[PDB]
């Protein structure tokens, strides 16, 4: 293997600072070849000894009373020595690991291919036009929405240099390469020119699926600063590691069908590709291709009625021995019984141990779905049509936006709606009054004023004993009646989850205050980053780009300033302002049109909760999981016989 | 007992205002945290451009740390390493043992960058969140009248402190070394 | 407190 | 400080979390009260053994467990049969964690269990003993502490002390015991004092307490850790099991009985030499047989009881004894493949596994 892309990546970045071109181009082709060749040697390794050693599996022992746990510990041993072997090989291949390991943000670049970029403008700097131009539609595919690079694509068009049709592509893989342009042939009707492109789009397509597989073993994801914490037990976090590789081998079905040209990936990638192939193996006359592939595509689904009607078609042109004599493709088969066993244990996972997961097949039979698990589906369906319903009704009796998707039942007695959206001056907000009680208010101060505290912690602390238990069971009472009821006031359908949340103090020292003018917190947004003068909104790693509803419950009014106000784009022009108080919610969205700021507090003690609601149920604040088992076992427990 | 072991030296030249005192020899671990002692090492001979050499030592608390390095700017967040901005955590393997170790000091997770400290007492109160990857191996009074200088309320020197010279040290065969001080 | 950090110092 | 317990029955008054009994115990000390630490102590001890407790009868079952109704299709894939029933069985632990009295509490830190195994606060709570005038407590926790650590100097010179005190020479009694050391001490007792059938019946109630205990102190052992690396699946994973086996290793060394200060060498191959030489003297040898293979199995080399088992092979056609008749016992097999195996892979695993960055200080 060669050094690390990385340092080249910096030393091409500071050399095109510099302004050395043939160093910028020298460095970047370095960069480019390094991570081709780290990631072939490590998919080749490791696939090929992994392939090395099997698994064997023989279960030829019946455990029998007079044996004890011999026969277990025997089972664990010789498992156990298996995965020595195999990782045994790993290390003698793999060499250092830390060759293999770099930050996010390279992974976004190399994602948004700046590298070309600075390729082409060093290539354009050189002559060396070709390059340059193949380098720019690269690029240009990479991001359509750059008008800079098609005014240069453009320019390179009008003078020297090539035509429309040798403008290739250097980093899409190949097999989504001959899917399109078949799909295009197929559009002009030329069936002819069609089926060998879908053929090795087949092809290739299971190769990348193969290959996909074999690359995402990596290491184990933790939240933060979660490592001092963690306390499984071996057979525990095997599981917990296993469960996360299955579910990142599953998400590459969904990665290999998404193209950067599109926002949306491909529906149902697989059978479609079965479908077309069809229609043109009819196009040209291949009866039996035909059928093949239409038995093939029923195989996913069987209860397509057109293509039932197609199928009993096709078989009215041909003979019924014929028929019943050409069967569907086994790879097709191996596939589908992979993926079903797959789905079985990530659903099971899901039902024991509450760790979430989304389907990414839309053929999924629902009889491997645990029954407990159906219910929350059919529960969710029954309310996602009653919603629709309720907002169907207005415009009948009927700016909209501000009507339709706001004003909600407000379920809990005694909540009140005080103060509404349109006399803020904006959209997306409201303000409650009335959640908690005054009674209840001082419980949440003695919590916080005895040791940002999290709900978890609090809980942990008071099963050892140093806060009380019955404020620690309040905070989670509260926390599920606002999230319960900011979802019901907004009129959302989909389910609304857990990203964020933390009880937290201000205390103002009043030896730092002198000539302290500038703010305290400057006007910001939630999901991204705000810029003052450039007005304008990026959803980058660097902020958290799934949350979507934010709520603020105060708790306490001694104190002075710290009001809560709502700034425009421009971060200087202020909108409207609340006034602290107890029992007082602030409910808004965390989209770019609720920029917020909070001033400083001269005097007193402002404590107040902050919360964070995500719609993506793939992220997930996982720590609520241990959250819902403590409350389960320390307040309404079970026990066993001894 | 057992012990890690060392592959490369650095001769830190350090000067107090405009005096100088001597010559800390460090020790910096190679086959343990194979990446952030290539940082530091080819960051201080000076190879690339952005060099240790003339840069400010400016947090020297009582008796917690002696940290202070950054070549952009003088005390704030300055920082610049080769693999960019920022190279993860890479492994917590050894502990902070008493005076005389050095480690990263960064501004999170995953936010590291060229900042190092030197520790003068045990320090526990960090521990598994900052990467340790070296050992001094002479002139501890060096360290003593550097940490002796009278500081200011915002815990920089009333004075200076250059760093006027550096470079490289090298051993041909693996030694090995205690786990406890000095 | 006692912290080594690079850009938020705190106590 | 152990008679009143009862794993089932557990006095729900003491249910509290042992760090915080522990911490009261020593600050009690610390402040010159005895008889509060007395109790503390107590209350610790007894809370340490009911999480023992708690923890093997939570792996009695669940490990022990056979076939969860596989499917026919299943089988082609032999990857997902093995980790479903990790699966499994990991869920099945889960769920009988929580039922247990004991684990309702916070959970101590590792450096108090490790603190615990050492036998530590036996130190204060002696001293605490001698401070109450209870001189044959005392000295009963003073022997226990120096037969788990026969090299230290201020409790030999305690001893010392405690045996020049008249009266207190009958009292030495090893207040962590168990059952099977006590049945051997009583069965070699009756041999020595020429009683077979006594003998006899002793050996056979003692081996399987022998066998449950030492399985149960394996299967306590895959404990957690702490984290100080991120590397792949299969090599992170491939290291906890490292500690683990480190810490199985000195399993079967950990239980050895130890009589005259000297922890006797082949435990199981002297107790199948004695039930052998007890089988002969009663002219058993349907029964004789098996217990001579089985030592011959623990240790091939010898040359008297080789020879007794060529003898019996010559006259293997008198009283009338079957091919069947001499292979070992099936407990014994199962001992020797458990212990073989894990030397055999800790000395794999320290060539290729254990990375090599350590060395040695000169
Ligand atoms: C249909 O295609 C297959 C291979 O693609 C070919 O062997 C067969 O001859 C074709 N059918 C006809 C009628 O030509
Ligand atoms: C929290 O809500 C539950 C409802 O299941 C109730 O039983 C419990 O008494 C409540 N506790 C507090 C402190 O509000
Ligand atoms: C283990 O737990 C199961 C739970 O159903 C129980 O039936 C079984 O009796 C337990 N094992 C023992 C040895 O009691
Ligand atoms: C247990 O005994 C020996 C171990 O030396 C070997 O034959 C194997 O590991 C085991 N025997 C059987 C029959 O499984
Ligand atoms: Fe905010």
């Amino acid at each position: 293997g060669m050094v690390t892309p990385d340092l080249l990546f910096a030393e091409g970045t500071a050399a095109y600072a510099r302004g050395d071109w043939p160093g910028v181009v020298l460095s970047m082709e370095r960069a480019l070849r390094s991570r081709a060749a780290l990631r072939a040697l490590r998919l080749r390794c490791r696939t090929q000894c992994a392939a090395d050693f099997p698994w064997e599996l023989d279960p030829d022992w019946s455990p029998s009373p007079a044996q004890a746990s011999g026969a277990a510990a025997l089972r664990d041993l010789s498992f156990f020595g298996g995965l020595l072997r195999r990782a045994a090989c790993l290390r003698r291949c793999l060499g250092p690991p830390a060759a293999h390991s770099l930050s996010e943000e390279m992974e976004l670049e190399f994602r948004k291919r700046s590298p070309y970029n600075y390729l082409q403008v060093a290539y354009f700097k050189i002559n060396k036009l070709e390059k340059a131009v193949a380098a720019a539609h690269t690029f240009f595919v990479g991001n359509p929405e750059h008008m800079e690079m098609q005014q240069n694509l453009d320019y390179y068009q009008t003078m020297s240099g090539v035509k429309e049709a040798d403008f290739k592509d250097l980093e899409t893989q190949p097999h989504m390469q001959e899917f399109r342009l078949g799909v295009r042939l197929y559009s002009e009707e030329q069936p002819q020119e069609a089926v060998p492109h879908l053929e090795a789009a087949l092809q290739e397509y299971f190769v990348a699926y193969e290959e996909c597989r074999a690359l995402c073993e990596g290491p184990y994801d933790y939240d933060g600063y979660n490592y001092l914490e963690y306390n499984a037990d071996l057979f525990q976090a095997i599981t917990d590691h296993y469960i996360q590789v299955l579910n990142c081998k599953q998400n590459c079905v969904t990665e290999l069908a998404s193209h950067p040209s599109r926002e949306k990936p491909f529906e149902d990638f697989l059978p479609s590709h079965y479908n077309y192939l069809q229609f043109a193996y009819y196009n040209i006359g291949n009866y039996t291709q035909a059928v093949e592939c239409a038995k093939t595509y029923l195989l996913f689904f069987p209860n397509d009625e057109v293509m039932n009607q197609n199928l009993a078609y096709y078989a009215a042109m041909l003979g019924e021995e014929h028929t019943r004599s050409i069967g569907p493709r086994e790879s097709a088969k191996e596939y589908r019984q992979r993926s079903l066993l797959e789905k079985e244990l990530l659903f099971f996972a899901y039902d024991v141990f509450g760790i979430p997961f989304v389907d990414p097949d839309s053929w999924t039979p629902e009889e491997v779905i645990p029954k407990r698990l159906q219910e929350k589906q059919k529960s969710e369906r029954e309310t996602a049509v009653r919603i629709s319903q309720e907002i169907g009704n207005l415009m009948k009796e009927i700016d909209v936006s501000r009507l339709t998707r706001e004003g909600g039942p407000l379920l809990y007695e005694g909540i009140s709606l005080t103060m509404n959206s349109k006399l803020l001056n904006g959209s997306q907000r409201v303000v409650m009054d009335g959640v908690i009680s005054d009674h209840e208010c001082q419980e949440l101060q003695r919590l916080t004023n005895v040791a940002g505290v999290t709900v978890f912690k609090a809980l942990k602390l008071g099963q050892e004993g140093k806060v009380p238990l019955q404020s620690a069971h309040l905070y989670y009472n509260v926390t599920e009646k606002v999230r319960r009821i900011m979802e019901s006031y907004f009129r959302l359908d989909t389910p609304l989850y857990f990203s964020y949340s933390h009880l937290v103090c201000r205390t103002a020292i009043e030896e730092v205050q002198a000539e302290r003018k500038d703010d305290s917190h400057p006007v910001h947004v939630d999901n991204c980053i705000l810029n003052a003068e450039t007005l304008v909104c990026v959803k980058e790693p660097p902020a958290y780009t799934f949350r979507d509803y934010s709520a603020i419950l105060y708790l306490n009014g001694d104190f002075d300033g710290g009001n809560f106000y709502f700034t425009e784009l421009d971060a200087k022009t202020v909108t409207a302002e609340v006034q602290p108080q107890c029992g007082r919610a602030v409910g808004f969205s965390s989209g770019t049109e609720n920029p917020h700021g909070v001033k400083a507090v001269t005097r007193g003690q402002r404590c107040a909760i902050a919360l964070w609601f995500t719609l993506d149920p793939r992220h997930s604040e996982r720590d609520r999981v241990q959250a819902d088992d403590l409350v389960k076992m320390l307040f309404s427990p079970e026990e066993m016989d001894l | 007992k057992k012990g890690p072991k060392v592959t490369v030296k650095v001769y830190f030249d350090l000067r107090i205002g405009d005096e100088d005192v001597g010559r800390v020899i460090f020790g910096l671990f190679g086959k343990t945290v194979p990446k952030t002692v290539d940082n530091f090492v080819a960051l201080a001979t000076g190879e690339k451009g952005f060099g240790y050499k003339n840069s400010k030592f400016h947090r020297v608390i009582k008796d917690f740390m002696i940290q202070g390095g950054d070549f952009t700017r003088g005390d704030g967040t300055g920082g610049k390493s080769i693999y960019g901005e920022r190279f993860p955590d890479e492994n917590f393997k050894l502990k902070h043992y008493g005076p005389g170790w050095v480690s990263m000091a960064n501004a999170g997770k995953d936010t590291n960058g060229s900042q190092f400290f030197i520790t003068t007492v045990k320090t526990a109160w960090l521990d598994g969140k900052h990467v340790v990857f070296g050992k001094v191996l002479e002139g501890m009074e060096v360290v003593r009248k550097v940490e002796s200088t009278k500081t200011d309320s915002r815990d920089k020197p009333l004075k200076d402190v250059i760093i006027a010279d550096c470079g490289k040290i090298e051993v041909e065969k693996p030694f090995a070394i205690a786990k406890e001080a000095a | 407190x006692l912290l080594v950090t690079a850009g938020l110092v705190l106590a | 400080q152990y008679e009143r317990y009862s794993f089932r029955s557990f006095p729900r008054d003491e249910l509290m979390p042992l760090e915080s009994a522990y911490r009261h115990a020593l600050d009690k000390y610390s402040g010159e009260h005895w008889a509060e630490s007395v109790g503390y102590l107590e209350i610790s001890l007894r809370l340490h053994r009911l999480l023992r407790d708690s923890e093997a009868f939570c792996h009695r079952n669940c490990s022990a467990a056979p076939q969860p109704e596989p499917a026919a299709g299943l089988a082609s894939y032999p990857e997902l049969r093995l980790f479903g029933g990790l699966l499994r069985r990991a869920h099945c632990l889960k769920r009988c964690k929580q039922g247990l009295p004991a684990f309702r509490q916070s959970q101590p830190s590792r450096e108090v269990l490790a603190d615990f195994q050492r036998r530590e606060p036996y130190k204060f709570l002696q001293f605490a003993y001698f401070k109450a005038n209870n001189l044959p407590k005392a000295i009963a926790a003073a022997h226990t502490f120096l037969l788990k650590h026969p090299d230290d100097e201020m409790m030999k010179r305690n001893m010392a002390y405690y045996k020049s005190l008249p009266g207190a020479e009958d009292y030495i009694k090893d207040l962590e015991t168990k059952s099977y050391e006590s049945l051997f001490i009583r069965a070699v007792r009756a041999y020595n004092g020429e009683n077979w059938r006594t003998s006899i019946t002793d050996m056979e109630l003692a081996l399987p307490d022998f066998f449950k205990a030492f399985y149960e102190c394996l299967a306590a052992c895959e404990g957690s850790r702490e984290i100080k690396d991120f590397k792949d699946f299969y090599l992170s994973i491939a290291d906890h099991y490292v500690e683990v086996l480190e810490c199985k290793i000195q399993c079967e060394e950990n239980l050895t009985p130890v009589i005259g200060g000297y922890p006797v060498e082949k435990f199981v191959a002297t107790m199948y030499h004695y039930l052998q030489f007890a089988y002969y003297k009663l002219n058993d040898l349907k029964n004789a047989a098996p217990c001579a293979v089985s030592y011959l199995l623990f240790d091939q080399n010898d040359k008297v009881m080789q020879q007794n088992l060529v003898y019996y092979q010559y006259h293997r056609d008198t009283w009338g004894l079957s091919d069947e008749h001499f292979q070992p016992r099936p407990e014994a097999v199962q001992f020797f493949n458990v212990t073989t195996l894990q030397k055999e892979l800790y000395d794999f695993a320290k060539e290729n596994i254990m990375d090599d960055d350590e060395g040695e200080v000169v």
